């Protein structure tokens, strides 16, 4: 299954929006739109196919307390969906370091189960994979721990993909890896990374009302 | 136990039973 970013250009340079049974990793500076597509991920995934998304529910961990429910309500409004249904279709938690960020997974396995229903889970965003353990390990960055740790969580979050059938976007400052950037005017542009055999263009993509859309 | 909520504020609960099923599938 795909589910749309809200941009039919994007969505082309992705083949047709994120994959489920599959880890997308979007990379960029602070300011990128990193955030705003997984906002925007986690209200597509609820529509039909035929309107981009898996009639699906969303799970959002966030790592640096940029979760915003008003945002997901301003997205659902603006593209004619009830903003009250939206919120309840979305499950988020805050993660305060990495230990917690793994023991989610935990916890997100089980709520993933209980909802194999009318609106299954389809998405699971971690926004960011990596900032708790850039901040733990300062100082330590030769450490092994710190990679054996990640590769664990990405080995964790394959297992997901698979046995729920659901796409798991991760934001970072990977089935496959897509870098966002900023060009002249402002003009926002994504690009696939290490990525034979697919796309090798740009793609420009707007950060609106709607969330992202062209 | 900082666990999930609805984008709406309702705390959504995983029963220590079911949390201990998913660390046994998929802690191996
Ligand atoms: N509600 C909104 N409506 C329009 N633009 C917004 C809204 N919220 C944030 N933005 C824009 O999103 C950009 C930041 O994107 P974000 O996803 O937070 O970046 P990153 O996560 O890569 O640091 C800024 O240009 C900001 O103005
Ligand atoms: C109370 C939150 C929580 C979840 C999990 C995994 C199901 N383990 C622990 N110890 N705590
Ligand atoms: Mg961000």
């Amino acid at each position: 299954g795909r589910i749309s970013t809200g941009s039919k250009s994007l969505d082309k340079l992705l083949g047709g929006g994120i994959e489920t049974q599959a880890i997308t990793e979007v990379f960029g500076e602070f300011g990128s739109g990193k955030t705003q597509l997984a906002h925007t991920l986690a209200v597509m995934v609820q529509l039909p196919p035929e309107e981009g998304g898996l009639n699906g529910s969303a799970m959002y961990i966030d790592t640096e307390n940029t979760f915003r429910p008003e945002r997901l309500r301003e997205i659902a409004q603006n593209r004619g969906l009830d903003p009250d249904e939206v919120l309840d279709n979305v499950a988020y938690a805050r993660a305060f370091n990495s230990n917690h960020q793994m023991q989610l997974l935990y916890q997100a396995s089980a709520m993933m189960v209980e909802s194999l229903t009318d609106r299954p889970y389809k998405l699971l965003i971690v926004d960011s994979l990596t900032s708790h353990f850039r901040s733990e390990y300062i100082g330590r960055g030769a450490l092994a721990e710190r990679q054996q740790k990640l590769a664990r969580f990405l080995r964790m979050l394959h297992r997901l993909a698979n046995e729920f059938d659901i796409a798991v976007f991760v934001t970072n400052q990977a089935t496959l890896r897509v870098y966002l950037r900023k060009g002249k005017g402002g003009k926002r542009i994504a690009r696939l990374i290490d990525a034979p055999h697919l796309p090798e263009g740009e793609a420009v993509f707007s950060i609106t009302e709607k969330g992202i859309e062209d | 136990c900082s666990g999930f909520s609805t984008a709406s504020g309702k705390k959504l609960n995983v029963s220590t039973q079911a949390c201990q099923k998913a660390v046994k599938l998929f802690s191996g």
